[PDB]
């Protein structure tokens, strides 16, 4: 009845949003600090074995938005500066003896949450560790001065204001100006003029500026020195070394361009980004860099810039009399799109991909010896003309390690399909050509992965054969047929230009297929789509059947059902949308493809397609007939020999339907913006009637009915709610408001919820799987004694062991709605991580011993 | 108009007294008039006047010109009657005008320096800080070349005082503009051929740069050392001395990094150790002592073995500065890794204790502290027994200062290390010497008390054989005629109670306790507080059942002592009564406890937070002992009878009882006290509920439903104070049960709080806004936004004002959450208003 | 009298309170549950104002703390809590 | 109250409040990692490209007044 839950993360988030490298141990070994989102991890790649070992993992109970390392003059261990959602700046030092992060400094300045004017999003540091700037998206910018003391302990100062009203920051970076006054380059833009002109001229004429904030240490104040308008809007900045190690300045990466700028008499040196030879994407589409990496050596230095397609270019600069001459670009390699790249010493490269697994390669050859074309800014070029290069497999990098990553999980179902006593977790995840369906078994989690064509959206299990029916949909992607057609049209255009050599080149280009899994699927066309239906055996992962779809058709719903009008034959309906152009949302129509599952769920045959007004986003079987959510309309459809007939419908759903789940004679509609709506359908009279809604709106992503009068839902903002209809609720009434009995904030957008039991014989639990790669569970309480005990544990952990990045745990778990009857077990299990004194004190507060509390936590762990 | 003028201000603002007319006087005089007005508004104005005058004087500094501006400012800055904050304001306006003026101050630089430089030698630390700040801003405004050209002629002056002044100012400009800018000037001047005064001044500049910038000089430490090293072999002795002193300053500022920078200095210093004598020898020794903590272990051992011969030789030096230098150098050497403990024990300790530990050193306070710290640092490495055994027999000396010195040394040694290194003979020597030094005290030396306590607690159970002797001595000193000796004995009992209890000697402790009972009621407040603390310690460590005197006879003696006015006696008596109530309530009747509680209600309004906390703790203990019912009935009677000045104490006591004995024994009676139609007692019940919920916080998660009807009756009662206090109750409830599943009762109370937002009185609307923010925290910003949207855009202007005020409160409260709570607003023919990203479906 | 808060960007200075207001919240005048430590800006702690009372401006004896209610509502992020009088000068006491 | 940008008065227009909330939402998308993940999956764009597009929209999120 009463829902008192206990949250426990079984599988930590494996995605990565930030990755830095440095000597955080204080020795010659180089380690890597990464951010999984709400988790700070410290990894160490062993150069001998070439494998990455995880040394520390801490749940910070916040939202890490900026992460960077620095060192003071004469130091031997890099510190860690973290920008969070806390309105606090945090500096930490890893201690290998105790194996933990020690909070060296924590300075407050603003309010909590990822706010728009409160700093935390952007973090720059002076290359000599003398100062660190923390900036927001708007106006507010703060500069802290760092120093040492007698015992070589880091000391921080009061913040210096550097705000400027109506100023949007694109990127901040510290400039290497040797041991001069520290400086920070900012990609800014002033919008004051835009909002005061109703013609729109000011917005089109206001251009992005590059400004320099100089921190005078003698006068001890920050001044906005220089500010130069930029030609085209740059997307991020790179610090080129200065002082005695380089010529200083900044590198700006924009659309189809990279520029070098520096204050003084130094001119601007721009260079166009080389485009892929015989590129398959839309010509109107631009090309930018997604991340960067800098490697300094006693001799020289270089940069690594990865494009949207995944091509890594090595960049060097020519200098004469401390003045740059040109920008030399050379195709280095091609790996999946990374959020951060770390070029470590001892010849290695750690690549943390934005989605999918991460990799660690070995740098064998720098690449200068190769005959491959090097491009420069001094080369003449027409304004529209850009360079061209040929991509090829790995030549300078050799993969020495791969780190598994479940992110991004788009759907998950827990079921026993291998006929073992313990069920397995079937997780459809991955993005684009790197998507996959993975089977997870515990007995930590062991996993196996079967690749997929595109990004999966949903999948259902066939009860008579346990085979999976996957739908894979991607936006602005190209179908196989249209891909071949584009290749053929390009080959036709190639010969119209020596003609014997052109035909040979066209034939060689036609006969060569770059693997999309490693080279990125050539996807373009803002209005185009790509969808594929697939059948797969869950034991060996063999594709039993595959159906490609039309160029402008996007699948969004799937279900396997038996119809009353027919026998026990199995049908499969797939809802599809045509010409879906989102933001601004516009659509033509929708179709529902119907197939007949034959040969005990091994292949399907096309029956008929049923057209419909808008997008059929949800399909749920309702005993004899079926239920379909087309736009804001919820209809019942009966199977006809020709098409699908609408026997009844309701059109009072306020907004777009995203999911539909039915139990008994009831059906739960999941609005995109509003919460759940309860509809009852009498067999007689044939009409769906709305009889209950919610008092709070919720951006629902998935749901799972727990019993007849309850439901549990996941939010778009990383929340989990559990609501329940009031007692004595009849279905023949018009207005009912559902009571919210549980609210919780996980910090990661949950996309799958399911009530099940992992280990047979254990307590029933509620498993959730989120978009960030994590898997968690909620366990209900049995007795009030255990509930009060764990509640007191949570209370004392909130005060004695506060979150690492200055966030308030009770506020973090109440990000959008206040916590209601959920105990955070990830905070409780940190009892074993405290010092013995605090453990003894808190245990004496609860009238027991630290080992007894550890044993209780381990009992909860083994229960599940 | 014009602000107030002090007498000493007249001299600087006489022309502003007469209300003359403009254009009559010269235009140059009109400039001086406005400068006077601006400076008067800055110096003796309100914050808004000061801000406006600062903005005005900065936006017209170029028009005014440096000449008259500084000719008016500088006399005011050096007024003998100028306040420190006035000086700070003048420094700030000087900084601002210097930033605005820039190169216009070049002709006036000298004229400013001769005024500012005295501040660099003033005894006031902040005066020197302000002088350095002014010189920094001036150097940034005038430029490096101007400062060098203006300050160069004073380099070779034969005053030796203006030389130090110029060196300090050059260090200031170096910290202002950076070391590299002044590096060429220093490299040129330190190698001057004209005279040795220029070399001395440049090396003093390096020294002052180190002293001023500290760790910031590490990037340029190599350059500074290479510029300054040549002075160690110069013919002038003063320049060699200043070279060594600046090397020591560079080493101190670079601790512990950068030893490779001093590579070209090790052998010169090592040879000068054997060569030079006198003040140059002391400077070389100081530089070496500050350089040693930067070296590796083996090289530290090598260098220390090389210099230790001359160190031991200079141990017996007549110059007191030399003795201080060698003592600091020894403390630095024996505190580094590399100098073996056996080496210090063999070669350093005998001459150290022979020449340094002499009676005369116990007279001068500086030598006292230096030798004590050095000896404690020596014990920190060579061992506690190796050091204590050499000075323990001196605990029975005739000179009291030497006994104080050795006692403090032993105390610090045993407090930092312990007693595991002490043998039996040394333990007996320590006991005998401590007893002799305590029995032979002229005054009340707190160091003797600290040493006795430290040694006793370090010995632990090993002091049991000497416990009868120590107890007899404490008895003899407790009976002393002087009261301060009695207080010191009581403090010694308070510090050794636990050790005496662990030794299993409860009879001696009971005798001490009965003697303290006899001496209770002492007129002197400090002695009374000390004996109360001693009794508290004895009662806490001994059993209440076997405690002599019995608690039955002890607590009634403590009852009237709470009426004392001295805060120490109050706190000690309260703590003792609380211990008695905690672990010995069975020996006291309920009437005595009730009288104690009624005498304890005043101490809840004390100014001393320690007294408040102690009173709260003891009241909670007594409530746990007796029970909530009788005390709560008496407290409700008091609340009904007493006047509004003593009702806050009753409210706090009610909250204490409700938190100690669970609120379900207090809330029913408190809510029942509301039925009487008297308005003052209803307000009192409301205030009691408000403070009770604020005090219990999370504990009131099971009681919001019970009090909701009383609130909803008071929320709409046609009385202002009723609604105000009820909104306060709602706010404290919401903040207390925040996150514990009270959304139902709180969302109900919101509907009774909301009608009171359209109120004109400020005192009630403030509590209403507080309740609304508390409910925003407890229920969430979503419900608050739902209630605000219906009036955010209303034709009525006052309705819009109020709803936008509430919306601003909610927005400042939680801005990131509102993104998930904003409603839908469809687009029109001109603008796009729907957020399409949030409409994506996977 | 016209009193107000400073609300400037606070720094590393610790706010203090005198003997009259020991352990009292500077924002809401509460005496219950001291939570977070008070920070003030450099201007209110410079010179002879170092370690001075935040409310009245006298010799401070204890550290000033916000209360739990102000901590929960994040009223400690608003700025410098130093009470300032707009009808007096720097020399006025 | 220029200290807090999103605050309002009785003369705050609908366009002003909506562009304020649009900029708030864009900065929240920039902050919360999983929100950006969802947007980059649905739109099939690299996270850098989504962030760049959002920062570009930050100029006039609702259009001219
Ligand atoms: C800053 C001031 O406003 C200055 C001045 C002159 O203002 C008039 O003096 C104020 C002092 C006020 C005092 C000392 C009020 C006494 C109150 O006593 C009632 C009974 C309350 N007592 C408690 O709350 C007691 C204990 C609490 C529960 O626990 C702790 C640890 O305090 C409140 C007042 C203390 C001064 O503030
Ligand atoms: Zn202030
Ligand atoms: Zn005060
Ligand atoms: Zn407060």
């Amino acid at each position: 009845r009463h829902m008192f839950l206990y949250n426990l993360t079984l599988q930590r988030a494996t995605g990565i949003s930030f990755a830095i490298h440095g000597n955080f141990s204080g020795t010659k070994q180089q380690e890597i600090v990464v951010s999984r989102g709400k988790i700070l991890e410290l990894l160490r790649p062993d150069p001998n074995t070439g494998k990455v070992h995880t040394l520390l993992t801490v749940e910070v109970f916040g939202v890490i938005r900026s992460l960077m390392a620095f060192r003071l003059t004469g130091g031997t261990k890099d510190y860690i500066v973290v920008g969070s959602d806390s309105g606090r700046i945090v500096i930490l030092e890893y201690q290998p003896s105790k194996n933990m992060f020690e909070k060296i400094h924590q300075e407050t300045f603003g309010k909590s949450g990822c706010r728009r004017i409160v700093p935390g999003q952007f973090l720059a540091v002076d290359p000599k560790g003398r100062a660190v700037m923390i900036s927001a998206i708007e106006k507010q910018k703060l500069v802290y001065i760092l120093n040492r003391d007698a015992a070589a302990r880091l000391t921080i100062s009061s913040p210096l204001e550097a705000h400027k009203a109506n100023t949007l920051v694109y990127h901040v970076v510290g400039v290497d100006v040797g041991f001069e006054n520290p400086m920070f380059a900012c990609l800014e833009m002033d919008y004051e003029e835009a909002d005061n002109d109703p013609t729109g001229e000011a917005a089109a004429n206001t251009q992005q500026t590059l400004t320099f904030y100089e921190l005078d240490l003698g006068l001890n104040h920050v001044v906005r020195k220089y500010s130069e308008p930029l030609e085209e809007h740059g997307n991020f900045l790179i610090t080129v070394p200065g002082g005695s190690d380089g010529p200083s300045g900044v590198l700006i990466c924009s659309e189809n361009y990279i520029t070098y700028k520096n204050f003084g008499d130094q001119p601007d040196i721009r260079c166009p980004i080389p485009r892929r030879r015989n590129d398959l994407d839309d010509p109107e589409r631009g090309m930018i860099f997604v991340c960067s990496a800098t490697h300094k050596t006693k001799s020289m230095f270089f940069f690594l810039a990865q494009t949207e397609q995944g091509d890594i270019f090595k960049i060097t600069l020519e200098t004469d009399e401390d003045m740059v001459t040109e920008i030399r670009l050379k195709y280095f390699d091609t790996v999946p799109v990374a959020a951060a790249m770390c070029v470590l010493k001892t010849g290695f490269l750690f690549v943390a991909s934005e989605f999918g697994n991460h990799y660690l390669y070995q740098i064998a050859h720098l690449g200068d010896d190769d005959e491959e074309p090097e491009f420069s800014s001094a080369m003449p070029l027409e304004e529209g003309d850009t360079f061209f290069f040929q991509p090829r497999p790995l030549k300078n990098l050799v993969l020495v390690d791969e780190l598994d990553s479940l992110s991004p999980i788009l759907f998950c179902q827990i079921a026993d399909l291998a006929n073992e006593d313990t069920p397995q977790l079937y997780v459809a995840c991955g993005r684009g050509p790197r998507s996959s369906l993975r089977v997870l078994r515990h007995g930590v989690f062991n996993q196996v992965a079967f690749p997929l064509q595109y990004t999966p959206r949903k999948f259902v299990i066939h009860p008579e054969s346990n085979n999976l029916i996957i739908i894979e949909t991607d936006h602005n992607a190209y179908t196989e047929a249209t891909k071949a057609q584009r290749k053929q049209q390009m080959a036709e255009e190639m010969v119209e230009a020596e003609r014997e050599l052109a035909a040979e080149m066209a034939a060689a280009f036609l006969n060569e297929n770059l693997p999309e899994s490693i080279f990125g699927a050539p996807k373009a066309g803002n209005g185009q789509w790509a969808s594929v239906i697939r059948v797969m055996n869950p034991i060996q992962g063999n594709t039993l059947d595959l159906v490609q779809l039309e160029q402008n058709e996007a699948a969004f719903s799937v279900a396997v059902c038996r119809f009353s009008n027919t026998g026990e034959d199995w049908y499969v309906l797939v809802g599809v949308a045509k010409d879906l152009i989102l933001n601004p949302r516009s659509v033509a129509g929708g179709f529902v493809y119907t197939y007949k599952l034959v040969n005990n769920g091994e292949k399907l045959e096309f029956l008929h397609k049923t057209p419909v007004e808008e997008v059929p986003a949800a399909i749920a079987p309702f005993q004899g007939r079926v239920l379909i959510g087309v736009g804001k309309l919820l209809r019942v459809y009966d199977l006809g020999k020709k098409k699908l007939l609408r026997k009844c419908e309701n059109k009072h759903i306020a907004n777009y339907i995203s999911g539909i789940q039915t139990i008994g004679h009831r059906v739960i509609v999941s609005d995109v913006q509003e919460s759940f709506i309860w509809v009852r359908y009498k067999r007689n009279e044939n009409q769906l009637i709305i009889f209950a809604d919610d008092t709070y709106p919720r951006w629902v992503t998935t749901a799972s009915l727990l019993d007849y009068d309850t439901v549990a839902g996941a939010d778009k903002f990383g929340n989990i709610c559990v609501v329940r209809l009031p007692p004595n609720t009849n279905d023949e009434v018009d207005s009912q408001k559902a009571e919210v009995i549980m609210n919780y904030h996980v910090g990661e957008t949950v996309l799958s919820l399911q009530k099940t039991t992992l280990i047979p014989g254990g307590s029933e639990s509620l498993v959730y799987t989120t978009l960030s790669g994590g898997i968690g569970i909620l366990v209900p309480f049995t007795s009030h004694e255990d509930h009060d005990f764990f509640q007191h544990v949570e209370m004392h952990l909130r005060s004695e062991h506060p979150p690492l990045c200055g966030r308030d745990h009770l506020s973090f778990r109440s990000y959008y709605f206040p916590v209601k009857n959920v105990i955070d077990g990830d905070l409780c299990e940190q009892f074993n991580s405290m010092e013995p004194n605090k453990q003894k004190n808190v245990s004496e507060e609860l009238d027991r011993t630290p080992p007894e509390v550890s044993k209780k936590l381990e009992d909860i762990r083994t229960r599940y | 108009n014009l602000p107030f003028l002090k007498p000493d201000d007249i001299q600087y603002f006489d022309k502003l007294l007469v209300d003359v007319d403009e254009s009559t006087l010269s235009p140059e005089e009109q400039k001086e008039r406005k400068i006077m007005k601006l400076l008067l508004k800055i110096k003796n104005g309100t914050p808004p006047m000061r801000k406006a005058a600062l903005r005005q004087i900065t936006d017209k500094a170029r028009e005014f010109g440096a000449g008259p501006l500084f000719n008016q400012i500088l006399p005011l800055l050096m007024s003998p009657t100028l306040e420190d904050q006035e000086r700070h304001l003048l420094v700030k306006v000087i900084d601002r005008i210097l930033y605005k003026l820039d190169d216009l101050v070049r002709p006036y630089v000298h004229k400013i320096l001769v005024v500012i430089e005295p501040l660099l030698i003033d005894e006031d630390y902040y005066a020197r800080v302000e002088g350095r700040e002014i010189i920094s801003n001036l150097a940034k405004a005038a430029g490096l070349a101007t400062m060098i050209s203006t300050m160069r002629p004073d380099i070779d002056n034969m005053d030796e005082y203006v030389r130090n002044t110029t060196a300090r100012a050059f260090a200031v400009v170096a910290s202002a503009l950076g070391i590299p800018s002044l590096l060429p000037f220093l490299k040129a001047v330190c190698k001057s051929k004209k005279s040795w005064q220029a070399r001395h001044t440049g090396i003093k500049i390096v020294q002052q740069i180190a002293i001023l910038m500290g760790c910031a000089i590490l990037p340029h430490l190599r350059s500074l050392v290479e510029i300054i090293e040549h002075g160690l072999v110069d013919e002038q002795q003063k320049v060699r001395t200043i070279s060594a002193l600046a090397i020591a300053a560079l080493a101190e500022a670079a601790t512990p990094y950068g030893i490779e920078s001093f590579d070209s200095v090790l052998k010169p210093l090592w040879k000068g150790i054997r060569q030079h004598r006198g003040k140059g020898l002391a400077a070389f020794l100081k530089a070496i002592g500050y350089l040693i903590p930067l070296m590796d272990a083996e090289y530290a051992n090598y260098y220390t073995r090389e210099v230790m011969l001359i160190l031991i030789r200079e141990f017996q030096s007549p110059d007191e500065e030399m003795k201080k230098i060698v003592l600091k150098v020894v403390k630095q050497c024996c505190g580094t890794d590399g100098v073996e403990a056996n080496y210090i024990k063999t070669e350093i300790l005998p001459p150290f204790f022979k020449h340094f530990w002499q009676h005369r050193m116990a007279l001068d306070r500086r030598n006292y502290r230096q030798l004590v710290d050095t000896t404690v640092e020596l014990a920190n490495k060579v061992g506690a027994a190796e050091i204590i055994s050499r000075i323990v027999d001196d605990l029975k000396d005739e000179a009291e200062q030497y006994r104080k010195m050795v006692m403090e040394t032993i105390e610090k040694i045993m407090g930092n290390l312990g007693a595991a290194d002490i043998d039996h003979k040394l333990e007996e020597q320590l006991i005998d010497g401590i007893l002799y030094a305590f029995q032979e005290q002229t005054t009340e030396d707190s160091v003797m008390l600290n040493g006795f306590g430290t040694v006793v607690n370090a010995l632990g159970k090993r002091v049991k054989p000497y416990l009868p002797q120590i107890c007899g001595t404490v008895l003899w000193r407790l009976n002393n005629k002087s009261a301060k000796v009695r207080q010191q004995a009581a403090d010694l009992i308070s510090r050794t109670a636990v050790v005496m209890k662990t030794c299993q000697e409860e009879k001696l402790m009971g005798h001490l306790g009965v003697v303290l009972y006899e001496y209770l009621g002492e007129e002197y407040p400090e002695v009374l507080g000390s004996i109360l603390g001693a009794l508290k310690a004895i009662v806490n460590v001994i059993g209440m059942h076997k405690m002599t005197p019995p608690i039955k006879d002890l607590l009634p003696r403590l009852t009237p002592i709470l009426k004392n006015r001295h805060e120490k006696v109050q706190e000690n008596c309260i703590d003792l009564v609380g211990r008695i109530a905690d672990r010995g309530a069975e020996y006291v009747s309920a009437r005595e406890w009730m009288r104690i509680c009624f005498e304890l209600l005043e101490l809840l309004k004390a100014h001393k937070k320690a007294i408040r906390r102690a009173t709260v703790n003891t009241f909670g203990y007594i409530a746990k002992a007796i029970g909530p019912h009788d005390v709560l009935a008496t407290l409700l009677n008091n609340l009904k009878v007493q006047e509004r000045q003593n009702r806050v104490c009753t409210t706090v006591a009610i909250a204490i009882v409700a938190e100690t004995c669970s609120p379900f024994t207090v809330l029913p009676a408190l809510m029942n006290e509301y039925r009487v139609p008297e308005l003052n007692v209803q307000n009192g019940v409301l205030k009691s509920l408000s403070f009770l919920f604020e005090y219990i916080g999370e504990m009131g998660k099971d009681y919001i439903y019970a009090v909701t009807p009383l609130l909803e009756d008071a929320l709409m009662d046609r009385d202002l104070v009723h609604r105000q206090t009820a909104s306060a109750v709602v706010q404290h409830m919401s903040l207390g049960v925040y996150g514990f599943g009270c959304e139902d009762s709180l969302n109900h109370l919101l509907n009774y709080v909301w009608p009171n937002v359209f109120e004109t009185s400020p005192h009630v609307i403030q509590a209403v806004m507080g309740a609304l923010e508390g409910l925003r925290v407890a229920i969430g910003p979503c419900r608050m936004l739902q209630y605000c949207l219906q009036g955010l855009f209303h034709p009525a202007r006052k309705v819009r004002d109020v709803y936008w005020k509430i919306y601003n409160s909610i927005y400042i409260g939680s801005q990131d959450a509102l993104i998930a709570h904003y409603p839908r607003i469809y687009n029109d023919d001109k603008n796009t208003y729907i957020r399409y990203e949030l409409d994506y479906i996977l | 009298p016209d009193l107000i808060f400073c609300r400037k960007q606070a720094g590393v200075a610790i706010g203090r309170l005198c003997e009259k207001c020991d352990g009292k919240c500077v924002i809401c005048d509460s005496y219950v549950r001291p939570c977070t430590l008070v920070r003030i800006c450099d201007e209110c702690n410079y010179g002879s104002y170092q370690g001075r009372c935040v409310i009245c401006g006298g010799p401070g004896v204890s550290d000033a703390y916000y209360c739990k209610e102000c901590t929960i509502q994040e009223k400690d992020r608003d700025g410098c809590p130093k009470i300032v009088n707009l009808g007096s000068s720097k020399t006025d006491l | 109250q220029s200290k807090y940008i999103g605050t309002g008065h009785a003369d705050t227009t609908k366009w002003e409040w909506l562009v304020n909330q649009h900029r708030d939402s864009y900065c929240s998308y920039m902050g919360h990692f999983d929100l950006l993940n969802y947007f980059a999956i649905a739109e099939n764009e690299s996270k850098a490209r989504v962030r760049f597009n959002l920062m570009e929209k930050m100029l006039q999120p609702c259009g001219p007044p």
